[PDB]
């Protein structure tokens, strides 16, 4: 029923015939009951708008090269997924209706984990849980960094979308080193030192020689990543997690400005999370229904009530110290004095919180131990509707306060909540807002879609843009970055994918556009 | 098989959300849930719950997890 | 006399006429006495092989856009330089004879240095000395990271070639954030968050959205960088430099293997230098002539004599600790115990060395204080002949020893010395070898050229390639990285520079090649 | 001018190699070296010494540094 845009039932049939001959019959999925699990989205639109025409599962590089040769012949557009757990970002479904999904979950081979040089080379289908098991079984002194869906997600998929973790190796793309990409013409390209025959430095030195192209493939449709290498943090002798609970919503300005010199100097070396009360609540598995059934947003009065009953603050910061006992002790003395000198916020440690949530999962996330605890955010209102609005800001307190207020206002206007957190780097914040709504309610989804549009319009006006967005808003966000950028991106696209077969529409890059 | 046993699928995937200590999803242990129903929820996904393709969790593994869940005490 | 390859005297004259009308008469240099300072090379080839046809000096982005419009009209190839101090890498001279030099030294404006967010946005002509003065005058709490030519070199030029520093912000391209590039069609592209109007996050968040292209422009000819942003390290309260002198040449294996866990854990956070005896000698201003006048390499006997008379070792490591007094004290206790447990090498501090060389300059380089002391390397044999052979290796001791021995052998064969140093990162080494020779002696230059070819042939065979190379060997090194890479690089080149005007031959990228 | 004075050019560029405490290049202080000679070495470069274009160090600045060097004691 569902066919690729511009492709006729006949050309599609010749393609499926060639897919079968190359991969086998159980590796080509064309029946709608097999396609159904790829269609599940948490976006405010019907499944039909992002429904695939087929799904093929490759296991070797020779097969990916094969699928691409067939796709060029019959002008078939492919959407590549690795572990496909991109919830709130399009999930496993294509940018456009009718694209064929090149599902690489079956390519789950861990090629090498070097315990001395501290690196890993993996295939797309490898999950973080699969890696955690291998590290536990073989007693390797390495630590992982991962996104919250941890166990079910993987390194290749998360880094292609430039995702974030919580250990000192938190900015995942910063720690990436070497990748193999299958180009649209069938050629296998290896970045950095990979092109050199007999090289043992692919996961050692990032750049290589000549232009360094790893970045060009991330958040782009210029190739299919088949192998990816990255650096692993060595397991430190002592890990000391902590939380600092703050009472007022206006405290954000002083928290950020006080935290900055500590992040910059690397005293606190990990990606710090400053979670809002509602985010904190959702992760501790508290629902809205157990506090109010009134329509619209959750009033300030019931949020203040929520704080008294549970002990959460307006802002809850989770950080972590790593190193030797003596290294941790001097850093703890520096962190403690900064907070005492502020005269704000309660400091809670592993001894006085320990087995209680949300402290437990955050401590686990900061030390590379998997858990899916954060999925409680989808239980706050339920319905299975979630989208990530994630603008970028300066790690400056006045900016964080400004962005928080702007977001809160537009969300309340559509009767939605401000459930957010700041992920802190030395100089930047990933201001992550979860626009949660009930997807089974048609009126609330229509509101959520409008809310997301206004969130983008409001922020762009103040000079802010998002770092990553869902499949439905990928073209919209491409506009925030100006015409010259898009023009350059379409020039490179014509050069590496003249037939427009590699995921057209990804990041707003499509040859059917006038650029 | 793909996950070896149903206990393994539950420990590595499902239980991260479904185990009593977690509570992201409802308890499935010793509830006598039909294999045909578990197969429907995993393939279609249910509201807050994501859907998993056959390439991630196959038909044979779903049968094993359904059987493992029925055999445990409530 | 000297004209661009493929361009006639007539077309060149119309171009020079248009250059004059656009820039003024004192900004267009066509007389050979004005062109002479751009021609000075330390490569084993005559000046004629890298002589420019003209030199234009732009001061604004509008002018660079102008120069590029004129260049596209008359098919004129331009070679862009910023501070042009690329000694041992081609200097200020073009890859190919007759190219026009777009000299951007006059674009020397420091646009912004934010002391709170710790970043800098500069123009191409800004020197590190100019920056040091601005930081001293305005009492800003920031520290710089630079290459050894420091005072005379600049941020934009060194980072376009992906150079290295000695502070914790040593891998310069890792700390780069946002750049403005003028493309071949005249368009002004801004990476990361620059495309967003009214953005204050250009020097804050690296990636942006969609493909991240900063890396694509470095060591490439896809655009002319007009503005570049980077992160600055905040000035730490205490700085503790040190040296560890080792006696045997075979000690390299244990030094590297013991240093690795300290670099990886960030205990020693800066780019560590492990300098050979001859490198150390050259930097302390000792000449070969004051030890031997015998032809060929410097024998092991006179190197051993050199060690006794001065107190230098076979390997001299320079590192540094940063932080608060308490942070430095616990880290010093960790570093000291590692070296005591080894039972090798003498530890020398700032108190027992202080004002003596080479300790003084290395301590200055590791704290962002300019000096040109390392230029003594050109006095070791004199003649003004110097080329950098810089292979990449794993920060594993056996590999360093293997590379050292391979290099030493091929160099001695041509009667040259092994004057080298390892610049250490957590996982990689920049094995920097200075192939020094007398350029005024025609027989020794012919030997040096052959030696450099053999060095590349010997290392490629063992799977090693260089990270950066001189203009004369840029096409040769491009071959070490395979055909698929070159093919991809020429596809992108055809797309962004169809008329082949932006520095053809840079990193072996030229449309006149068959790729 | 471009460097203001000849003392400034010497402190910021030349002296980094030429000052007595450094010794990368020979002492130029109080040696009575002709302006025409200093102009030739800086524009052509001499062996180990690099060449500086007019855009870096202009003719007017070379005149000032030659004059500053002659006025100092040996
Ligand atoms: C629901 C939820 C989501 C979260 C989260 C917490 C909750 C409760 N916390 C996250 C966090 O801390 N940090 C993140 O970065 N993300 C968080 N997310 C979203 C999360 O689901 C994703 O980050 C991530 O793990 C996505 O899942 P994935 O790892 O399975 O990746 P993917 O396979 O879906 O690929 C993503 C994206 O990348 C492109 N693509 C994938 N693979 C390739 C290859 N091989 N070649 C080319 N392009 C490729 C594609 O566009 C795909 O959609
Ligand atoms: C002689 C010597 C050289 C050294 C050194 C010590 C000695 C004694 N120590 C170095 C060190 O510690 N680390 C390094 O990375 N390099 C050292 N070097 C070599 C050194 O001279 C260079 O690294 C560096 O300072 C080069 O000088 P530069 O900063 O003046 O750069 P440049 O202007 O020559 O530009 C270099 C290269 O970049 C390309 N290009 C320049 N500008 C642009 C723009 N705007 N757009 C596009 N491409 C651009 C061009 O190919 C140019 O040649
Ligand atoms: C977290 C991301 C989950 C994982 C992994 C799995 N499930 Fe799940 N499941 C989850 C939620 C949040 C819910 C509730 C959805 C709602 O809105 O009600 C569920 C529900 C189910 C059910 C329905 C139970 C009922 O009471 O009717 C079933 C049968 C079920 N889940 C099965 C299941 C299996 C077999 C899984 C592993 C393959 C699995 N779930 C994983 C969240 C999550
Ligand atoms: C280090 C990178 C240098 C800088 C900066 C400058 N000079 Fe230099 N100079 C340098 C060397 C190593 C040498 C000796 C070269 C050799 O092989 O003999 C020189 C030499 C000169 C001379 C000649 C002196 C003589 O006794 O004949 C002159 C006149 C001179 N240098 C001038 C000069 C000026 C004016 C500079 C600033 C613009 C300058 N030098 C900078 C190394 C370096
Ligand atoms: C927890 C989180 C972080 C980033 C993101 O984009 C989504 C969710
Ligand atoms: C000192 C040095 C370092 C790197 C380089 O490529 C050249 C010289
Ligand atoms: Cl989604
Ligand atoms: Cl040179």
């Amino acid at each position: 029923a569902v066919l690729p845009k511009g492709v006729t039932q006949g050309e599609f049939n010749k393609a499926v015939q060639k897919f079968r001959a190359l991969l086998g019959d159980d590796n080509v999925l064309v029946e709608s009951d097999q396609l159904v699990p790829y269609n599940k989205i948490m976006m405010p639109v019907e499944n039909a708008a992002h429904a695939p025409s087929a799904a093929v599962t490759a296991t070797t590089v020779e097969q990916v090269q094969g699928v691409v040769k067939i796709c060029n012949e019959h002008k078939i557009p492919i959407w590549t997924i690795s572990t496909g757990r991109n919830f709130g970002y399009g999930s496993a479904a294509p940018v456009q209706r009718g694209q064929v999904i090149l599902d690489l979950k079956k390519m789950n081979k861990i090629i090498k984990i070097d315990p001395e040089m501290c690196y890993a080379l993996v295939e797309p289908g490898v999950t973080f849980g699969q890696m955690y098991d291998y590290i536990q079984e073989n007693n390797l002194p390495v630590m992982l960094s991962f996104s919250a869906p941890s166990a079910i997600a993987g390194p290749v998929g998360n880094t292609m979308d430039r995702g974030v973790g919580y250990t000192p190796y938190g900015e995942h793309f910063m720690m990436q080193c070497g990748m193999e990409v299958v180009l649209a013409n069938g050629d296998v390209y290896r970045t950095g030192m990979g092109g050199v025959p007999g090289s043992n430095t692919w996961q050692i030195f990032k750049w290589g020689y000549g232009p360094t192209l790893d970045g060009m493939f991330t958040q782009a449709n210029y190739g299919i990543c088949t192998k990816m290498g990255f650096w692993l943090m060595p397991k430190p002798p002592v890990f000391k997690p902590f939380e600092v609970i703050f009472e007022d919503e206006a405290d954000i300005v002083e928290i950020v400005d006080a935290l900055r010199p500590l992040r910059m100097s690397n005293t606190i070396p990990n990606s710090v999370v400053i979670a809002s009360t509602l985010w904190e609540a959702g992760s501790a598995h508290l629902t809205r229904a157990q506090y109010t059934t009134e329509p619209g947003h959750t009033p300030d009065s019931v949020i203040k009530q929520m704080q008294k009953d549970t002990g959460m603050g307006a802002w809850n910061l989770y950080a972590a110290l790593y190193g030797t006992q003596e290294q941790v002790d001097v850093n703890w003395k520096i962190v403690t004095d900064v907070f005492k000198k502020l005269g704000k916020g309660r400091i809670v440690t592993q001894e006085e919180a320990g087995d209680t949530q949300p402290f437990k999962y955050r401590a686990q996330l900061m030390s590379g131990v998997p858990n899916l605890q954060e999925f409680g955010l989808y239980n706050w209102r339920g319905g299975g509707g979630s989208m990530w609005f994630a603008p970028v800001s300066e790690a400056r307190g006045s900016e964080c306060k400004k962005q928080a207020a702007m977001a809160k206002r537009v969300l309340h206007k559509y009767g939605l909540d401000y459930v957010a957190e700041f992920i802190v780097a030395p100089r930047d914040m990933h201001h992550v807002i979860d626009v949660l709504y009930d997807r089974t309610n048609p009126e609330e989804t229509k509101r959520a879609d409008a809310c997301f549009n206004e969130l983008l319009d409001e922020f762009e006006k103040e000079g802010y843009a998002v770092y990553r967005v869902n499949t439905r808003f990928q073209d919209r966000v491409a506009q925030s970055y100006g015409p010259v950028k898009r023009k350059l991106e379409h020039a490179i696209k014509r050069a590496v994918d003249p037939n427009n077969i590699l995921a057209p529409g990804r990041s707003g890059i499509d040859l059917n556009n006038d650029f | 098989s793909q996950w070896g046993s149903g206990k393994n699928l539950y420990d590595k995937v499902c239980g991260h959300c479904h185990k009593p200590e977690v509570g992201v999803g409802p308890v499935l242990e010793g509830r006598g849930l039909p294999e045909a129903y578990i197969k429907d929820i995993v393939r279609n996904g249910f509201r807050a719950m994501p859907a998993f393709p056959a390439s991630y969790v196959d038909d044979e593994s779903l049968t094993q997890v359904a059987e493992y869940l029925s055999s445990l005490p409530a």
